[PDB]
RNA sequence: AUUAAAAAGGUAUUGUUGCCCACCAAUUUUUAUAAUAAAAAUAACGUGCAGUAAUUAAUAUAUUUAUAAAAAUAUAUUUUUUUUUUUU
RNA sequence: UAUACAAUUAUCAUAUUAAAUUGUUAAGUGCUGAUUUAACCAAUAAAAAUAUAAAUAAUUUUUAUUUGUUUUUAAACACCAUUAGGUA
């Protein structure tokens, strides 16, 4: 186990804050409560909200644009699942 | 007096009837002492107390 | 509580007599109390 | 105060078996017959040859639930 | 009431329901005055009758038809005996004499608060932890104490024929040879006498029960004395 | 409850033995609703045992 | 525990333990092991009041097997 | 707190091969505990947390070393480390945890900690009672250590120059000789090895003649005189100078001496009970004759004046 | 844990946001399947009545 | 302070 | 783990959050302490209302976990600093990590391992058993080889 | 005043209600029960089930008892211990009834076995409703439909007892006219 | 076509038209000689109804009020007669 | 007038080996207004929630000392007033 050194403190802090950057090609890790919090872009602005909290987010304060974050679908785990999902999307 | 006069292995601290005869004595003693205390305190409001005060008054010389 | 204590049964007479092996009368008979007065005439 | 209705007539739970113990009857009948002025009953005349077992102390005096006092009832 | 008349044998005063039992191992014969273990009258007595009586693993008085305390071993040594004889009922692998039991008045005390379901002073030292945290934290790649062999005392007694060594001879469930008086000056002939039956035991395990001249003479004397006894 | 006097007596004995064997059947003094937050410095906020005072 | 309380002795507690076991109809009694207590147990065994006794060489206590007759 | 280096010196002296191995392997990871003899007990390694020896933290990172260093110990851990450091300097051996010296040092440190805690927050009557009990136990341990040895006393009692601990509880009990009765009751009544501390030949008395220890000492030419304060030395000098002063005074100024002699000569005539009967010979006249002390005599007001 | 969660804000001061989702973990006393050691006597008298009616 | 039945003897009142 | 603080702070700008974290880290390191780890979660929704600067209930907050090892004397001062810091909406202190209630009393078992394994997170499932098996086997295979380099 | 106090939420000219309501409100973190009412499930039945739960759990009793009046800690401990002891005694009493009902069930099963012996196993199955006349699947489908509809388990909650407001309210959790100490 | 069918008490024995409570009133005794204080005995009066499951329960300590029993509070108890929830 | 308690359990003041003490959180409209109570009623009315592992049983408690009056925001709140409020 590696403790955070004083010299690399800012780099570690930046990585920790950028762990949620509202854009990725890989699924986001869960927090210590096993939940998916709001995806925040740079300079501290909430821009993505999970569908579970979407209604509350849009009701507490209107005219606050936030695309509903969708978790990255798993395709590398099983290719057959990806083809099934694409076929379902085509069949609508 | 001996409030806990209950018999041997009495499952209660004392007897309700026995406790009243002690409570009455305690109440009477407290009442008479309180009344006497109030009377002897009110003794200080007699004009004789004012005379004693003016007698005990000192002389203030400049 | 004001009453004194009472034994459940009697004390064995043999034990009561046996515990008296060093009574004052036995001490006097053994001669432990030294004499300094006149005693009887 | 509240007291059970039959509390006054409640049997003594520690000494209600000593009266009915077989050994008490055996000893008393033995003394009574040995006095010489009592005709022995048939149960005494039979059980003098076959006295009961010694180690059958009741649970009231044993105060140990895991004790198998009675071999027949074991 | 019987308590009002007889007070030397009965105590109706609250906090003195424990009794005057002398058959405990505590520092005083007054169970209500001792401060080692406190009786939980509401739940105790499941297998020991009353709540005030000592536990099954803390008793010093034994009945005629009740098993004694099992020996802790912590069968292998019964090869010389009957092959079909299973584990001896008087041998236990897990038996703790001073094994504390959970008691609400001493361990889960709630008198300070309003006795609500959610509070109460509790200590966790009485009962071993059931949490899965235990083994996970105390999980090691290296083997355990029995493999590492860090114990040099072994059994408290030097050599136990039942546990340490192979067991020979014949079993003795009832304490007959273990409760007997030697009739010989050299403690080689032992005798147990009932009201009418007399048993004489030779005890020479060092010499495989071999009798010397003096031992044989003493044994003959004991035999012809016990046989010629009046109530034998 | 008064038919189970022995159990509560055992509870009181445990508490008394805990508190140096001085106070038997005594409870800590009542405190205000915001006693730990409105009392000034130098005053006891958390209630103590009846023996500790 | 206090000055007023009687100073108990091994003989006293041995006697009371034996008496209580007898009243409760017990077979084996664990009693303190002193020279005087062992001598008393030996004399009782000799007189037949006690079925037997054994001084296991344990510094604290030894065993006494009691006797009963006619219940 | 740090371990005394006498332990390292002793280990190097006792085991040369192991010490040289450690010295040559300094800075290199080690898979075998050479320091097992250096650290017989858990409490003997208090430099690092969890009784971790210094030599074990060799092939690990400085972050782990710092995390296990002294700066990351709790208050209880620091107290235990200081206690172990003090106890190992007084223990007769590594496992000595029952001797009066180690008991006394442990109890003294615990008393100091309790006093500091009470100074911080004094509302703990439980802490007050436990501090009193620990003080009693420390006093008992020191009273027991007194008889077994006093060199440890002149080594330990110089801490802050106490020199006054084990003060007698009260004068009423001390007068009746019960303060020293603790040594009698503890079984250390008489155990000092008297011959080593002083010559025992002159510390006894001859039964045949009945002469005292002082007489035996003066016959043997010895003098067992305790150290003396100023007042007793002044008394001795003043009493010694008496004959020398009187011999010259009587010769030089016989006038006043003769006047005093005349006064004493007539005083012996004019007095009470010039005859030396039993009444006058009674050493304690008021105690012997009490029945006449109220109505016959008035000179004395109390019937007894001394212990007898 | 409840005190810590309430203080931090992870748990509400009253109620549980997982009462419905914890029902699967909570044991279910099925009426169809009888349990011999039921606390209630109605769950036994109903089966007795069922057998008597059969 | 002593209760005493004047009409009937105290023992006779007590021996229920 | 010696101590582990959990903080809820305002969802401020990234620069402000970084400044607050730098201040906390400097305060910790000033007393000669070591931070075992520091993890940042997202903008959660705590159940209880936490009032913002405008004395209005803000239902959004950012969670920070700070696991560290420091002595009690310095820990008191650092905890006071963190609690008195304006950005920290609320701080909870975990002190029983060294001796958890689930535990002759070997202390090194829990001190080495992080708080996450001491207190399992809700998202954990059965596959963590297989993960533990694989990690334990690899570690027991390679620990002495890596140590004796 | 506490939120559960008698004079709480009072409507007066000078009285202004504390706290913010609507959306994120004063009760936003303090709401004990939240249920999403859905069509075909009446809110009256939802409230009925909630009230039955909080009554059968003996929780509204404690809430009212602690809220309306002030009771000493000694009184609360006395009442709670009495309730616990009475509950334990009632459980002990009901265990015997459960055992005897199990014995009666055994007797009923023995009588059923007697009927089986005296009529034949197949005859008893037919009397129990064995589908021995189900020539086609529709005949057994009718009974399958019947039992499928019978399996449907409606909420077993019952009407909660009313609250009686006695004079001076010696007891506040009182729900029946029976007098209590 | 909605109904009878539970528990639950004498301090009274002269037995509620009962015991009992102080005060009021009347005689008198003991300690005391100090303009003292305290305590005790007594079948009928006067004011009441305090206690006796006894008409807003009782007990203990502290405060307070006063024609009197007592009453109200603070805290701690029940010699207060009692009513069923084993993860909805 | 002299002439044999108990010691196996006794409810009014004889406490003496015991782990305590300390955590800084919660609650903040003014709007057209009948809340509480048997009844009267008074003036913003909502609120203060964190534990265990750890301290030897002893031979001088002879020894410190200690047992619900403990002083301020609200809610409770005893003398007194009577149209009805004060007061832990
Ligand atoms: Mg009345």
């Amino acid at each position: 186990i590696n403790y955070v050194p004083h010299a690399q403190l800012r780099e570690h802090i930046d990585k920790e804050l950028d762990k949620y950057v509202a854009g990725k090609n890989e699924p986001y890790p869960l927090n210590f409560v096993g939940q998916m919090p709001f995806l925040e872009d740079g300079d501290g602005n909430i821009v993505e909200v999970p569908e579970s909290l979407l209604s509350n987010h849009m009701a507490e304060h209107p005219d606050s644009t936030a695309k509903p974050h969708e978790p990255h679908t798993s395709s590398s785990i099983s290719e057959a699942a990806a083809f099934e999902e694409r076929m379902l999307r085509a069949m609508v | 007096g001996q409030v806990t006069f209950g018999p041997r292995n009495y499952p209660y601290p004392s007897s309700r009837w026995l406790a009243r005869r002690f409570q009455m004595k305690k109440h009477r003693i407290i009442k008479r002492f309180r009344f006497r205390r109030y009377k002897l305190a009110a003794v200080a409001n007699l004009p004789f107390a004012k005379m004693i005060r003016v007698g005990m008054l000192p002389e203030l010389k400049s | 509580r004001s009453g004194k204590a009472r034994a459940f049964v009697f004390r064995d007479p043999s034990l009561r007599m046996m515990r008296a092996g060093s009574g004052y009368q036995q001490l006097r008979r053994m001669g432990m109390p030294m004499q300094v007065g006149m005693g009887w005439r | 105060y509240k007291m059970p209705k039959n509390m006054g007539v409640a049997p003594r739970f520690d000494t209600w078996n000593e009266k009915y113990e077989p050994w008490e009857h055996m000893k008393r009948m033995g003394r009574l017959v040995g006095t010489g002025f009592y005709i022995p009953p048939e149960w005494y005349n039979h059980f003098r040859m076959f006295p009961p077992i010694n180690h059958n102390f009741q649970q009231e005096k044993t105060l140990n639930p895991h004790n198998a006092s009675e071999p027949t009832q074991d | 009431p019987i308590e009002f008349r007889f007070y030397q044998r009965y105590a109706n005063h609250p906090n003195r329901q424990s009794g005057i039992q002398f058959l405990t191992h505590y520092n005083t014969h007054q169970r209500f005055r001792v401060n080692k273990d406190y009786i939980d009258y509401m739940h105790w007595g499941k297998e020991q009758g009353q709540a005030r009586l000592p536990h099954r693993h803390q008793r010093v008085a034994f009945d005629f038809n009740d098993q004694l305390h099992p020996t802790r071993i912590g069968y292998a040594w019964f090869a010389s005996q009957d092959p079909t004889f299973g584990h001896h009922p008087d041998l236990s692998s897990s038996f703790d004499p001073n094994y504390r039991v959970f008691s609400h008045p001493e361990h889960w005390n709630k008198m300070f608060t309003k006795r609500r379901p959610g509070e109460g002073d509790i200590d966790l030292s009485v009962l071993p932890s059931r949490s899965l945290l235990g083994p996970l934290m105390a999980h090691s790649d290296t083997k355990g104490i029995p493999y590492f062999k860090v114990d040099n005392r072994g059994h408290s007694n030097g050599r136990v024929p039942g546990v340490n060594a192979p067991f020979f001879g014949e079993f003795d469930q009832k304490m007959m040879q273990a409760m007997s008086r030697p009739l010989n000056a050299n403690r080689t002939i032992t005798g147990n006498d009932g009201r009418f039956s007399k048993t004489i035991m030779i005890n020479e395990p060092q010499c495989n029960q071999a009798l010397s001249a003096k031992t044989a003479s003493e044994l003959s004397k004991e035999i012809d004395k016990a046989t010629n006894a009046v109530y034998s | 409850p008064h038919d189970w006097r022995h159990f509560y007596a055992q509870e009181k004995l445990v508490r008394e033995r805990q508190q140096n064997g001085h106070a038997y059947g005594r409870r800590p003094k009542q405190f205000s609703f915001g006693a730990r937050y409105v009392k000034t410095d130098g005053y006891g906020k958390r209630p103590r045992l009846p023996y500790n005072k | 525990r206090r000055r007023e309380e009687n100073l108990y002795t091994p003989i006293y507690d041995f006697c009371h333990r034996i008496r209580e076991a007898t009243e409760q109809r017990k077979r084996f009694v664990v009693v303190p092991s002193t020279i005087e207590t062992r001598g008393c147990a030996r004399v009782m065994h000799d007189h037949g009041l006690v079925a037997g006794f054994r001084d296991f060489h344990n510094d604290r206590a030894f065993a006494v097997e009691l006797k009963y007759f006619q219940g | 707190v740090n371990i005394p280096e006498t332990r390292q010196m002793k280990f190097e002296e006792q085991h040369p091969l192991l010490a040289g191995a450690l010295r040559k392997l300094e800075g290199q990871p080690k898979g075998f505990p050479f320091w097992y003899r250096k650290y017989p007990t858990r409490r003997h390694a208090y430099e690092y947390r969890f009784s971790i020896p210094v030599e074990m933290l060799d092939g690990y990172n400085d972050d782990v070393k710092k995390a296990l260093s002294k700066g990351m110990m709790s208050i209880q851990e620091k107290q235990f480390a200081q206690e172990a450091m003090y106890m190992e300097r007084y223990a007769e051996h590594d496992f000595d945890t029952t001797s009066p010296a180690v008991l006394a040092v442990k109890r003294a440190l615990k008393c100091r900690v309790l006093r500091n805690h009470l100074l911080t927050n004094p509302h703990n009557n439980i802490i007050k009672t436990v501090l009193a009990n620990t003080e009693r136990k420390l006093n008992h341990a020191l009273r027991r250590l007194r008889k077994v040895d006093f060199k440890k006393y002149w080594e330990i009692i110089r801490d802050h120059d106490v020199q006054d601990i084990l003060q007698p509880p009260n004068l009423v009990t001390y007068r009746q000789g019960s303060y020293w009765k603790y040594d009698w009751n503890a079984g250390l009544a008489i155990s000092t090895n008297l011959a080593d501390v002083m010559d025992p030949r002159g510390l006894n008395g001859c039964v045949e003649t009945g002469r005292s220890r002082s007489e035996v000492a003066r016959d043997l030419g010895l003098s067992y005189t305790r150290p003396l304060h100023e007042n007793e030395k002044k008394q001795l000098s003043h009493q010694a100078v008496y004959y020398e002063r009187l011999a010259k005074f009587k010769m030089e100024q016989p006038e006043a001496a003769r006047a005093m002699e005349r006064e004493r000569f007539v005083r012996k005539f004019s007095g009470m009970f010039v005859k030396m009967d039993i009444r006058s010979g009674a050493p304690d006249f008021p105690s012997t004759y009490r029945r006449l002390l109220g109505t016959k005599v008035v000179r004395w007001a109390s019937k007894r004046h001394g212990p007898n | 844990a409840k005190a810590q969660a309430i203080r931090i804000g992870l748990y509400p001061r009253f109620g549980n946001p997982f009462w419905f989702r914890s029902q699967k973990f909570r044991p279910k006393a099925y009426q169809e399947n009888y349990d011999p050691t039921t606390y209630s006597t109605k769950r036994t008298v109903e089966h007795f009545a069922y057998n008597w009616v059969q | 302070l002593h209760q005493y039945p004047t009409a009937r003897h105290k023992s006779l009142v007590k021996d229920r | 783990v010696f101590y582990s603080f959990v903080l809820v702070m305002k969802p401020r700008q990234r620069r402000f959050t970084s400044q607050a974290l730098r201040e906390i880290g400097v305060a910790v390191y000033s007393n000669g302490g070591l931070i075992r780890s520091i993890t940042n979660e997202g903008i959660m929704r705590p159940y209880s209302r936490f009032r913002d600067a405008d004395n209005t209930p803000l239902t959004y907050a950012r969670y920070i976990i700070l696991q560290l090892d420091m002595g009690e004397e310095e820990m008191g001062k650092v905890d006071k600093i963190i609690r008195e810091h304006q950005d920290v909406l609320m701080a909870l202190k975990l002190n029983n990590l060294e001796r958890p209630v689930g535990i002759a009393y070997f202390p090194l078992d829990t001190f080495t391992r992080l708080e996450e394994e001491i207190n399992w997170s809700p998202q954990t499932s059965a596959d963590i058993y297989t993960q533990l098996e694989m990690n334990w086997k690899e570690f027991s295979r390679t620990r002495w080889s890596s140590f004796l380099r | 005043y506490m939120m559960y106090h008698r004079k709480a939420m009072g409507t007066m000219k000078y009285s202004k209600w504390k706290g913010a309501h609507g959306g994120i409100s004063h009760f936003y973190g303090r709401t004990p029960m939240v249920e999403e009412v859905r069509p075909n499930e009446p809110i009256t039945l939802v409230d009925r089930r909630i009230m039955h739960y909080v009554h059968h759990s003996r929780l509204r009793h404690f809430q009212l008892f602690r809220s309306y009046q002030e009771k000493s800690n000694s009184t609360e401990c006395k009442l709670r211990e009495g309730e616990m002891l009475r509950r334990r005694w009632h459980r002990r009493l009901q265990k015997s009834f459960i055992a005897f009902m199990q014995f009666k069930t055994m007797k009923v099963l023995e009588d059923q076995a007697r009927l089986v012996n005296t009529y034949g196993q197949a005859a008893v199955n037919a009397a129990l409703g064995d589908p021995w006349n189900a020539t086609d699947n529709v005949a057994r489908e009718r009974k399958s439909a019947a039992v499928r509809r019978q399996v449907r388990a409606l909420p077993m909650v019952n009407v909660v007892p009313k609250h009686v407001a006695t004079m001076k309210q010696i007891h506040n959790d009182r729900f029946n006219y029976r007098w209590r100490v």
